[PDB]
């Protein structure tokens, strides 16, 4: 049997790709789906040892989401060490296990990870979410400490709202957990200090939260010169992760200390859209990363994003925060993902359709005009320079894009509303969501977008991270087009591995 | 050896496919009991290959792959052809006595 | 009946599709599951019939 | 005697035939409901073992 | 060398439930062992004293573990590669 190769390069037409059931940069299982990550640095084997739940999507009703550990280094690489903590019985407490947070004891040498546990239909008197604590002395396997229940409504916390259990040892040697709980209506992120992790103190709320919302996934951490809390609205209309910053922790606790809205910057501290959720970081002492997961679609529709809030888990996404002189966090490409891409492939124009003109690499567009370039593969790096006339242009990168397709999914890059909107163009023009960034005042954007299999992050002059669900996007053509300005596009490269 | 072959059939019996061709194809000019079914080119080994061949219902990786015999670009029930003989070759046999 | 009623309501498409797309979260039979607009809101007629009475019966509408 | 005896899977080989068919599938081979209770994980490449 | 390495004949039962010193009823068909209390007990610090079972059988809970018994807790019994799940509450 003689195999025939198509004209992959050389045509423009629409191609019905498919995802792989494993995904090697943005780290997926061959079986299950990534939820809630949990970062961990290991003093011992100098990795990353992230955590996760392992979804499904025939979840069983009672007992579901196990944990499934990957080690890391990089942020690139990922290899599986298997179901660490599995889930309980249907009428134990830990039936469903929840996100929660991991640290070393050097005084016994032992890995406690902190979990929390969703009881299966809870009675009137029983906690429907209880801190859970497991053991391990080499990280391989994990034993459950069954005399340990903090339950939430002890210290007068919400019974059904007692979760994300995170642990940090500070400076003074005392293990400080926070979780974020609720309290008489309001919503509290709540302290308890201990000095063997073994008995726990409540020492009062550590901070609450800002206009009656719920945070997921806080996470405190300090990166040079302030301190840094990252948390994960829960709110069904805003679904994404903020973040706030401190000077000390003093000044971190009194922020939003009751109805203050004191923003760390312009954005109201945005990192990323709907499509990143559940980031919490871990610093190797050199860097800082972050971790979250972008959500599937169903139906395998880029545009069918979903009421109130999207379908959960998905594929594991990891970022590198950056700091700023001002004390602004941004997300950045990691190092080892993005000296991956090592071939680079040459790109050609298409399609002719604006008024568009061809000087070599530069690309001339006005309003109303569009190129279109060659096929993409299953993992692609596209790198350029786009130089608008002013600072109200409405640029755009669209993904399924063909001679033939009835619909493409794209981003604008609107620089007079100051942000970058994720829509669905062609037939339908449905707008999808947005994001706010902070707008170059020389006009320059350097357009980076990492993509894996389905999964692409657009990265904007090192101030915009945008995290993406595109399915059909690999091994389709990618187009570039511009709505109301002028626009010019230079330095288009493409690599892949 | 011999050579079967039928010449005639009712239009019925043709299309049922009773005598051959699994209600296919007639089985006219072909051997008595021939049948007729798609033919497996290997099976696919990569998402590239799966894209390489040609579009069916149910590709992925580790599946049988079938082949395209009028080239048509997609899998569908005109891509079967005869397949199947009962016919031997020749059939022989083979006495010894030694006394 | 209810499939032949959205036949002849002319609906039955786009009810189908979005069913499809509902039920594929919590189903995964439906994953690969599709509607098309003009072929399969009828059966086709059987090919076995067709050979018989050749030249006679007309299959349906996109098959 | 019986000379063309077919073989078929054991206990076990049928334990790992289904293993592998949902590893391949992509569901939770733990979910069969038959009473097989895998333990398994993945490899350097990803490919799962048991 | 058609025989596989299963060891399936092996019998797993559990039949001597000694929460500190207190006993309890076992029912093999909902695979259910149900301790008795007083109204007033800790339940929160229980040790189990007697735990024996069938030949070779080897359970995940030991001997001497304290346990918290707020709730229902899943025990395992596996001689070899056979398993049975019970399950134990305290009325
Ligand atoms: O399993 C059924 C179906 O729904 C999911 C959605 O995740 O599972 C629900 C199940 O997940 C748990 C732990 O397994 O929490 C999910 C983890 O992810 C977090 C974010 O870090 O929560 C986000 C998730 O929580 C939702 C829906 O579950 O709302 C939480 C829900 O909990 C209440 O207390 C119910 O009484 C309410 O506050 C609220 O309605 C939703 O807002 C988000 O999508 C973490 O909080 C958590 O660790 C359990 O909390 C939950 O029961 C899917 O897995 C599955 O398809
Ligand atoms: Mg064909």
């Amino acid at each position: 049997p003689i195999l025939t190769q198509k004209n992959w390069d050389g045509t423009a037409t629409y191609f019905q790709s498919s995802d792989e059931h494993g995904f090697s940069m943005y780290y997926k299982p061959q079986v299950g789906f990534v939820g809630a990550p949990m970062p961990f640095y290991d003093p011992v084997a100098k990795d990353f040892k992230v955590m996760y739940l392992q979804d499904y999507r025939p979840n069983p009703e009672a007992t579901y989401h196990p944990i499934f550990g990957v080690a890391t280094k990089d942020g690139a690489t990922y290899e599986s060490l298997g179901e660490l903590i599995s889930c309980g019985g249907r009428d134990e407490q830990d039936a469903a296990i929840g996100t929660g947070g991991t640290i070393y004891n050097p005084a016994d040498k032992l890995y406690y990870t902190f979990y929390t546990g969703n009881k299966f239909k809870p009675s009137s008197d029983q906690n429907a979410q209880v801190v859970m604590v497991a053991t391990s002395p080499d990280f391989k396997t994990w034993t459950k400490n069954r005399t340990f229940y903090l339950k939430g409504d002890t210290y007068g916390y919400d019974k059904n709202d007692f979760r994300d259990p995170f642990l940090f040892q500070t400076e003074d040697g005392v293990y400080h957990m926070l979780i974020a709980t609720r309290k008489n209506g309001k919503g509290h992120i709540a302290e308890f200090t201990s000095a063997d992790l073994k008995e726990w103190e409540s020492a009062g709320t550590f901070m609450t939260m800002m206009w009656d919302r719920f945070y997921e996934c806080p996470d405190v951490f300090k990166m040079g010169d302030w301190w840094y809390l990252i948390y994960s609205e829960q709110a069904s209309f805003m679904r994404k992760v903020q973040y706030f910053k401190g000077r000390t922790l003093e000044d971190l606790k009194a922020t939003t200390a009751n109805d203050a809205g004191i923003w760390p910057d312009n954005r109201e501290g945005m990192l990323d859209s709907r499509a990143f959720y559940a980031g919490k970081t871990a610093s190797d002492g050199t860097n800082r990363y972050i971790w979250g997961w972008c959500p599937t679609r169903a139906g395998n529709d880029n545009g069918n994003v979903g009421d109130v809030e999207p379908e959960w888990a998905g594929n594991l996404v990891a970022q590198r925060l950056i700091q700023h002189e001002d004390g602004t966090l941004t997300l950045g490409v990691p190092d080892a993902i993005d000296r991956k891409y090592t071939s680079a492939q040459e790109v050609k124009v298409m399609a002719k359709d604006g008024n568009m003109i061809e000087s070599g690499k530069t690309y001339t567009l006005g309003e109303g005009a569009s190129v279109i370039f060659n096929r993409l593969k299953v993992h692609n790096k596209i790198s350029f320079t786009v130089k608008t006339a002013s600072n109200t242009d409405r640029f755009g990168i669209s993904f399924v894009r063909g001679t033939d397709s009835a619909s493409w999914y794209s981003i604008h890059v609107n620089a007079d509303e100051g942000k970058a909107n994720f829509e669905k163009d062609g037939d339908d023009a449905k707008y999808l969501f947005d994001n706010k960034f902070n707008i170059p005042a020389d006009n320059e954007y350097r357009v980076t977008i990492y993509s894996d299999q389905s999964v692409c992050v657009t990265y904007i002059n090192d101030q915009l991270s945008f995290t993406n669900r595109i399915y059909q996007m690999q091994k389709n053509p990618w187009s570039l087009c511009c709505y109301k300005g002028e626009i010019t596009v230079s330095d288009v490269q493409v690599s892949t591995y | 050896t011999y050579r079967n072959e039928i010449l005639e059939l009712p239009e019925t019996v043709a299309a049922n496919g009773k005598f051959g061709g699994n209600g296919v194809k007639s089985v006219v000019g072909h051997t008595y009991g021939a049948q007729v079914g798609y033919i497996a080119d290997g099976i696919f080994k990569s998402q590239d290959e799966v894209d390489n061949h040609a579009t069916q219902e149910g590709a992925a990786v580790g599946r049988i792959r079938y082949r395209d015999i009028d080239h048509n670009g997609v899998i569908d029930e005109r891509d079967q052809n005869w397949i199947y003989d009962p016919t031997p070759s020749f059939s022989y046999g083979l006495n010894i006595y030694l006394e | 009946s209810r499939f032949f009623d959205l036949v002849r309501w002319g609906e039955a498409k786009d009810v189908i599709n979005a069913y499809y797309v509902t039920e594929a979260s919590r189903c995964s039979i439906y994953k690969n599951a599709g509607f098309t607009e003009n072929k399969n809101e009828y059966l086709p007629v059987p090919f076995e019939q067709i050979s018989a009475s050749n030249g006679n019966y007309t299959q349906n509408f996109g098959w | 005697m019986y000379q063309s005896k077919m073989n078929v899977l054991n206990t076990e080989q049928y334990g790992r035939a289904m293993w592998q068919a949902y590893v391949n599938d992509g569901e939770n081979p733990n979910g069969n409901a038959l009473g097989y209770a895998y333990n398994w994980g993945y490899n350097a490449d990803g490919n799962p073992v048991l | 060398d058609f025989k596989s390495g299963l060891r399936l004949d092996g019998d797993v039962w559990v039949n001597s439930i000694r929460l500190d010193e207190y006993a309890g009823t076992v029912d093999y068909q909902n695979k259910a062992i149900v301790v008795g209390v007083p109204y007033d007990y800790d339940i929160t610090r229980m040790v189990v004293t007697e735990m024996n079972l069938s030949e070779g059988a080897k359970a995940s809970i030991a001997i001497g573990e304290t346990i918290d018994f707020s709730l229902p807790v899943s025990l395992t019994v596996k001689n070899g590669d056979v398993q049975m799940s019970y399950t134990i509450t305290v009325k």
